[PDB]
């Protein structure tokens, strides 16, 4: 379909477009300005990339993070998110929970990694 | 057995040599909004506990940065601006005549110079004047049949280019912030009597540091901060002669400073858009410029700086105090900017030991338009007047003292006013940090042993 | 301040020998080959470095306080007084025979 | 190349002011400071003072406090400098060879020398 | 605790802040000496997660190497340099084993993946 | 042997320098032109890297890729492309299908991660 | 081919000119408004200063 | 071979134009000398690899 493609279809369709959009992310005053820009680019996609490696989902597009989902964020079956959302819609739906769990993310690789599975190679 | 394990993101750095950005709060300030990023709202300070680091003021780089950022600034705040190569010309200057009081002192000072020069059209000429101060007049050709027919030139126009600095530059010394590139981090040591070159045992980490406000001076320190606890003397070896001491405040000495005349301004154009400015004629008397330090604050400065000095030398030794040695006039005096005006302040009166009853001493001061500010180097700029007196105040917060030579079979040092190096008084602030790279990978080894 | 020593006053040699000329100083020192001439010639500096062009004849070391001017094979052109300075201050030298 | 020219003897008589000078050249002046010493006759050497040449600043020791003025003068572009010592207040226990030398280094450390100019009262 | 937090203390406790270090990596004329810093950052990134990607760790903050220890780096309990040391204090402590290590992360990297692991996929 | 170093060798006996090539691949007007390079080193970089990434290759040198090769693509034995070939001699040898596989290859990462994974998750 | 030229040029200071002389090689001279009356008033100027 | 002695004149504020004064001694053309055996070898044998 291209780049965003299906943007109006349901959360689950649009999952598999997921490198659609991944592959669009990366590519003498005027130059400068154009370097400039370049540099941005670069540095969304690095610390995009950061961040899922801290969860612990580098070189993955879909991810298991181990964590339940609270209640007090969404409370919707899984068919109504799925055939009878967008993601746009979703995106506004949980906006002022983004943050609250991104951290709980990076503890439960904080639990991983380390504390739980460091003891088991011992 | 054991084995290899690697660690990303081990709290470890190396001493290291970067470029720092600009940061400051919010007509264009040279410096400051026209090319800085907004600074780090509600900045944290991350204290390590248990951590020692060796700070040297001296060699830190962030000084070198910092003078050759300020320099480059300044010198493109004057690159657009109006230049003066028109005016190099022959100029006759004679005693201006006044109505009301002038002293005998200001008749050989204020110079009525009679010039013809460009207008705005390629093929006119003017005859104009303006009042000019006797340190910016260069004389040649003195004419001993009419004394009125002497030949005057601006001082250096023959040398190098002057320009005007554009009236839209506000050179109020605005803090400007220093903040760390990622990948590093600045550590400041918070040890209240640290001498400034050492191993410093408390310290913490700022990602951006706080605003040093870049204020130009000689002699004395003005502006910046007081030393949180007492009255520090940095200067590197502090037995070797050619290195400055440079005296930290705890407490500052309130410094009134003004021109008290009108100088009523004349515009006169030269070409097609290029204007200049220059004093047209004085309303009412003429008196010096002067700065006004009160009495009994400085006697007290001198007294707690002569007891720290007496403290870091040998017990048998008197310290007291001697006018300045000479040399350039930017060393010989005290060197202010009050909105664009330049003072030039005899500081003999402070400096000669000399308990002086009076409740306020005060200092005349001499005023010049054409300033080339650093040890020479850069554009000669020209200073335009405002109409209407001047007055200003600072905060004195500090020192710069060199030591008059030495000798055997003495029993007391001298000390006298120094400086004329910016970087110095630059140093007087971003002492408190150093700058550190970052270095995040490590290994140690542990039971780790791959499933392989 | 900084105080000083200088020893021996005068010294005699033959040439080939090795000798030594020794100054203390709590400070940093340097030593000049002065010459009934145009003027001193630097010889060390620091601790123990030699200047460019000074013949690979004259070394030194330092233990405490005392610096000693090891000069090995003495030439006839090293008939000089040798000055030892810390900062301003310049302790007339050794006269040296040969 | 590091060089340092100096003026030649001069003879006068107490109290009349004398001048000698130091032109340096071949290296950048600004970044080094140059000192002054005066070696009296079978003497060793004693230190006269220190100038600044961008500031202009002298330093002298008590001994020459008010008799001895230090100046320097800039020739175009920077690429020599000359250096003078003003001696006012002459007397007969001055007559000694007056020289100059740069300051290389934190330790003093002077590699050239000039001349020596030698004044006799 | 923020970056670096616990600088001082033991290699043990220090452990637990790793991505808080790790996510301080990424962020006319001085526009440029700006651009040339983003620059400098992004290569020095991309240098460390390639170092980490050669012997077998992207992804991942925490990884077991397979090279045995050997006595001529250091001769230390694990108590003494978990719990009795700094980082600083072991980084000064190996600072010239850096590199040969490294040598040695590189060859276990070859020999897996390819001679120990091609051999078993067929 | 170096950058390159066998360059002439067989396709076998060339892949156990993989890493000596892939540490080569990173590090007034005159500092612009340098810059310049500089960030079309980083993208060249990092498109390299984000496409390993979707085929689902990430931080790995070597990887099987689960897809079937096409007797069309090319029909030699395993000891005539490994023992009696360069790698230029292949990389002529399939040119004109380069882009061909590389689609089957995000198909594969399409199929499995989500498709063939997060049915079992469940 | 060495040309003893003179010439009224600028000083260091706007009001002022000086009258001055340089040896130059004849293939930088180019020749203008040659005088038959007098061969020393001939005009000339540095090769290529008028394009 | 000329010593072609050097004068310096100012043109403007710190704008200097340097050209020959004069020249002490006697005037020669320049010159270039390369060596006649090795030049006659030199072109023996560049015609032999041409031909
Ligand atoms: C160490 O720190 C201390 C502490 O800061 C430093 O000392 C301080 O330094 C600052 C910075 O210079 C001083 O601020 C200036 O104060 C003056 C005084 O203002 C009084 O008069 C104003 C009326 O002006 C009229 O009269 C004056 C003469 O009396 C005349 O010169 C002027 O042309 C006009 O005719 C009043 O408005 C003013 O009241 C205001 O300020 C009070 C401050 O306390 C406040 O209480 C009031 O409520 C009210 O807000 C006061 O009575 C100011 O005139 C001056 O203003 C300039 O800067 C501001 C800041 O942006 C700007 O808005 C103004 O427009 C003006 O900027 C002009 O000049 C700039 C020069 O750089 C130029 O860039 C601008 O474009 C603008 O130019 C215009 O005017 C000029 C003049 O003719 C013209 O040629 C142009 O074409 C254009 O039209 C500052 O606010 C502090 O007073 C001083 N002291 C203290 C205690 O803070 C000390 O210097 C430091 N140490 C060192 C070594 O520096
Ligand atoms: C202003 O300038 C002056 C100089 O003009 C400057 O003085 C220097 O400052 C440093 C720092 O304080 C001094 O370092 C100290 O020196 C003390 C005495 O000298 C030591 O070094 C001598 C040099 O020897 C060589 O070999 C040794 C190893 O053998 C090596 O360390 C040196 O680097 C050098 O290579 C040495 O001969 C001397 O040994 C004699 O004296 C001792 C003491 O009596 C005696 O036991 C010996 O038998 C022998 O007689 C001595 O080693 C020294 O005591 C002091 O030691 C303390 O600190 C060290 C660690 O730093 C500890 O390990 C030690 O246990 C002590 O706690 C320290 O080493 C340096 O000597 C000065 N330099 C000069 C030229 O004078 C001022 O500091 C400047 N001031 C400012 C404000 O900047
Ligand atoms: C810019 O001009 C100043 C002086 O100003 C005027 O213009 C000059 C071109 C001359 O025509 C001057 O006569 C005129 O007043 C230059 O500085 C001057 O340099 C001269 C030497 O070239 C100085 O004269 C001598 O100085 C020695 C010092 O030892 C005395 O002993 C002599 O008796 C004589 O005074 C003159 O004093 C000095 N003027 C000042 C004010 O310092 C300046 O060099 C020039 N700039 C450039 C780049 O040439
Ligand atoms: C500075 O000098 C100028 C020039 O003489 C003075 O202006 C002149 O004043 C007289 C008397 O009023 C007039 O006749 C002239 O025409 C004026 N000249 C010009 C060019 O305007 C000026 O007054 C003097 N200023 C001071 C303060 O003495
Ligand atoms: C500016 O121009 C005026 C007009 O030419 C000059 O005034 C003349 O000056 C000369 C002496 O140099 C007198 O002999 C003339 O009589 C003056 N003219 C008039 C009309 O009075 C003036 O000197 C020039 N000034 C400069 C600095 O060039
Ligand atoms: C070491 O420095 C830190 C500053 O980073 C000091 O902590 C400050 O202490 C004062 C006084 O209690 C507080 O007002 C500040 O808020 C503290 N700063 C922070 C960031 O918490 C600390 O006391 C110093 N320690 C020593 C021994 O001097
Ligand atoms: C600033 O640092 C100095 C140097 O470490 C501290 O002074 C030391 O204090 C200890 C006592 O805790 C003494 O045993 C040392 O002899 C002192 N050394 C010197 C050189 O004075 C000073 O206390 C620190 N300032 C603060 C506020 O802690
Ligand atoms: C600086 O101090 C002098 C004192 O010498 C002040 O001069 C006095 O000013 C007041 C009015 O403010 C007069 O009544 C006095 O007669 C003046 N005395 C003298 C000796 O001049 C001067 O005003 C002060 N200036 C500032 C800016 O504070
Ligand atoms: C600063 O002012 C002092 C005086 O306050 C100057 O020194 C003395 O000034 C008096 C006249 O007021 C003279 O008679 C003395 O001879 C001066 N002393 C000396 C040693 O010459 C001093 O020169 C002034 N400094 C500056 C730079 O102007
Ligand atoms: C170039 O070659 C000529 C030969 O023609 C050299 O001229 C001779 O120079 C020597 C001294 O060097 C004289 O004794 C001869 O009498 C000269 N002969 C002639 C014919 O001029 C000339 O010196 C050479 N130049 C260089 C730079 O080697
Ligand atoms: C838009 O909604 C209609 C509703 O019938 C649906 O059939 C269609 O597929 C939707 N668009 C996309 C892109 O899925
Ligand atoms: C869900 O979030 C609310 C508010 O943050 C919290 O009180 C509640 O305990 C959370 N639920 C769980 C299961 O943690
Ligand atoms: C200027 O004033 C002085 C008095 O100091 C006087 O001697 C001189 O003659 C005056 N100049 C003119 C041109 O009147
Ligand atoms: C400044 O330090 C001195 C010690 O030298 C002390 O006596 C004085 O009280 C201090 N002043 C302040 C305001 O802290
Ligand atoms: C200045 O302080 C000293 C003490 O150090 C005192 O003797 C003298 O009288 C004081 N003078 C004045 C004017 O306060
Ligand atoms: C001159 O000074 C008076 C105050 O004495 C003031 O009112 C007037 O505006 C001033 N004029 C100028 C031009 O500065
Ligand atoms: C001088 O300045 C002060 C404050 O700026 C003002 O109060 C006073 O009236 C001014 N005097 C004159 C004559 O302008
Ligand atoms: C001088 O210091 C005092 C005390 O901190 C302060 O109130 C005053 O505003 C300062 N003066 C200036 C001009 O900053
Ligand atoms: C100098 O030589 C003497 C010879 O006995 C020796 O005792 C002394 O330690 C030496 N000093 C140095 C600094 O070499
Ligand atoms: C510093 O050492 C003390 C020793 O008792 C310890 O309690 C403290 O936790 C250490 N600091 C840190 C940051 O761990
Ligand atoms: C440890 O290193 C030393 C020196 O590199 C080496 O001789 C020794 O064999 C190494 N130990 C092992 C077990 O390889
Ligand atoms: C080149 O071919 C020869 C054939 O015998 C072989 O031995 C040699 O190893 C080849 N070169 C390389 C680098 O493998
Ligand atoms: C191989 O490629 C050809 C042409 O693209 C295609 O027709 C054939 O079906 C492919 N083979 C397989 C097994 O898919
Ligand atoms: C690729 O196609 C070209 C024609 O466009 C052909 O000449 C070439 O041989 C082909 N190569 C392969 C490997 O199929």
């Amino acid at each position: 379909l291209g780049f965003l493609g299906a943007a109006g279809s349901t959360m689950g369709a649009a999952s598999m477009t997921l490198t659609v959009q991944a592959r669009q992310l990366l590519s003498t005053v005027w130059g400068i300005k154009q370097l400039q820009t370049r540099v941005l680019a670069i540095e969304r996609y690095l610390k995009d990339q950061q961040l899922l490696g801290i969860w612990g989902c580098s070189g993955k597009l879909i991810c298991c993070t181990n964590v339940p989902w609270n209640s007090s964020w969404s409370n919707k079956s899984q068919t109504d998110i799925w055939n009878n959302m967008t993601w746009m819609e979703w995106d506004r739906e949980i906006s002022n929970y983004t943050d609250t769990i991104y951290r709980l993310l990076e503890d439960s690789q904080t639990q991983q990694e380390k504390n739980e599975k460091d003891l088991l190679a011992l | 057995n054991m084995w290899v394990t690697v660690y990303y993101g081990v709290p470890v750095w190396t001493d290291a040599k970067t470029t720092l950005f600009c940061a400051s709060d919010t007509v264009h300030n040279v410096w400051a909004t026209h090319a800085c990023v907004p600074t780090d709202p509600n900045p944290q300070e991350i204290v390590l506990e248990n951590v020692t680091e060796n700070f040297n003021m001296w060699k830190n780089d962030m000084v070198d940065q910092m003078h050759e950022d300020i320099i480059s600034l300044w010198d493109q705040s004057l690159k657009p601006c109006v230049k003066l190569t028109p005016l190099c010309v022959t100029l006759h200057c004679t005693n201006a005549t006044f109505k009301n009081n002038v002293t005998n002192d200001m008749n050989k000072e204020i110079r009525n110079c009679s010039f013809n020069t460009t207008t705005e059209i390629r093929d006119k000429k003017q005859q104009g004047y303006a009042l000019f101060y006797r340190p910016d007049i260069v004389l040649l050709k003195e004419n001993r049949n009419n004394s009125n027919n002497s030949e005057y030139i601006l001082i250096n126009c023959n040398a190098s280019t002057i320009t005007q600095a554009c009236p839209k530059v506000n050179f109020d010394p605005i803090p400007i912030h220093y903040c760390a590139p990622a990948g590093y981090a600045i550590l400041k040591c918070n040890n209240k009597t640290f001498s400034g070159k050492g191993p410093c045992n408390n310290v913490s980490t700022v990602q951006c540091t706080h605003g040093i406000k870049p204020v130009v001076s000689t002699q004395l320190l003005l502006n910046g901060s007081l030393a949180e606890k007492e009255i520090i003397i940095r200067s590197e070896n502090l037995t070797d002669n050619v290195k400055t001491i440079i005296v930290h405040l705890n407490k500052s000495v309130e410094i009134v400073c003004t021109r008290p005349n009108n100088n009523t301004r004349k515009s006169m154009r030269i070409g097609p858009g290029q204007t200049f400015y220059a004093t047209g004629d004085i309303i009412g008397d003429i008196r010096q410029a002067y700065c006004n330090i009160s009495g009994s604050k400085w006697n007290e400065t001198l007294k707690r700086v002569k007891e720290k000095l007496q403290e870091n030398y040998n017990n048998n030794k008197t310290i007291k105090f001697a006018p300045s040695s000479g040399g350039d006039l930017e060393i010989t005096t005290h060197s202010f900017n009050c909105r664009g005006e330049f003072f030039y302040c005899n500081t003999t009166r402070l400096f000669n030991n000399n308990a002086t009853e009076d409740e306020t001493i005060t200092l005349p001061c001499r005023i010049k338009q054409i300033i080339n500010m650093w040890q020479g180097v850069g554009r000669a700029m020209y200073a335009p007047p405002i109409a209407g007196n001047i007055t200003c105040k600072s905060n004195i917060t500090g020192l710069l003292l060199v030591r008059d030579g030495g000798e055997d079979n003495k029993t007391e040092e001298i000390f006298r006013p120094g400086g004329g190096n910016m970087k110095d008084n630059w140093r007087s602030e971003l002492y408190k940090y150093k700058v550190i790279e970052l270095k995040p990978l490590g290994i140690a080894p542990t039971g780790c042993k791959r499933r392989v | 301040d900084i105080q000083m020593t200088q020893s021996p006053s005068s010294l005699s040699a033959s040439v080939g020998d090795t000798v030594t000329i020794t100054c203390q100083a709590n400070g940093y020192l340097n030593w000049y080959q002065q010459r009934r001439g145009k003027a001193p010639k630097l010889l060390i500096y620091d601790g123990s470095k030699l200047e460019r062009g000074v013949p690979s004849r004259f070394s030194g070391r330092r233990w405490g306080q005392e610096y000693n001017l090891t000069i090995n094979n003495l030439q006839p052109e090293d008939i000089a007084t040798y000055f030892c300075q810390v900062y301003e201050f310049v302790v007339p030298g050794t006269r040296l025979d040969l | 190349q590091v060089q340092l020219l100096q003026s030649g003897a001069a003879v006068t008589k107490p109290g009349a002011s004398v001048r000698v000078s130091c032109e340096a050249s071949g290296y950048n002046i600004r970044d080094y400071f140059i000192h002054w010493w005066r070696q009296a006759p079978g003497q060793g050497l004693q230190w006269v003072g220190w100038i600044n040449p961008k500031t202009g600043q002298p330093n002298n020791p008590r001994q020459f406090q008010g008799r001895v003025s230090l100046t320097r003068h800039a020739s175009w572009d920077f690429d020599t400098y000359s250096f003078y010592m003003d001696l006012k207040a002459l007397r007969s226990d001055d007559t000694a060879v007056y020289f100059c030398a740069r300051q290389r280094s934190d330790y003093w450390d002077f590699d050239v020398w000039g001349s020596g100019t030698q004044v006799t009262v």
